[PDB]
């Protein structure tokens, strides 16, 4: 609401990995890959 | 006594997407821009009879 709490946001290189393996070593997986950097062009001042 | 597999090997799909856009524009502003509203004539009268 309103118009206080402080939160922290991650940035940089991030990986998440959830593998699953079969008897033939087949891999079923979900992977998240994120690369982010701070951009001065779109930063505001409040 | 038979057991299932941990998972089924699905088929993999490749997706190729193309987005194309072209924009063109022209802008012209030429000529002479005169006034269209000007003051007109005036007349006044005043007198004291007494």
């Amino acid at each position: 609401a309103a118009g206080q709490n402080v939160t922290y946001k991650d940035y940089g290189i991030k990986l998440e990995f959830e593998p699953r393996v079969d008897d033939d070593n087949n891999v079923s997986m979900r992977v998240l890959a994120d690369v982010s950097d701070i951009d001065p062009a779109t930063s505001v001042s409040l | 006594l038979a057991t299932p597999s941990p998972f089924d090997m699905e088929k993999m799909v490749w997706l190729d997407v193309n987005i194309l856009e072209i924009r063109k524009s022209v802008l012209e502003n030429f000529g002479v821009d005169w006034s269209k509203q000007i003051p007109g004539p005036f007349a006044a009268f005043g007198k004291d009879f007494v």
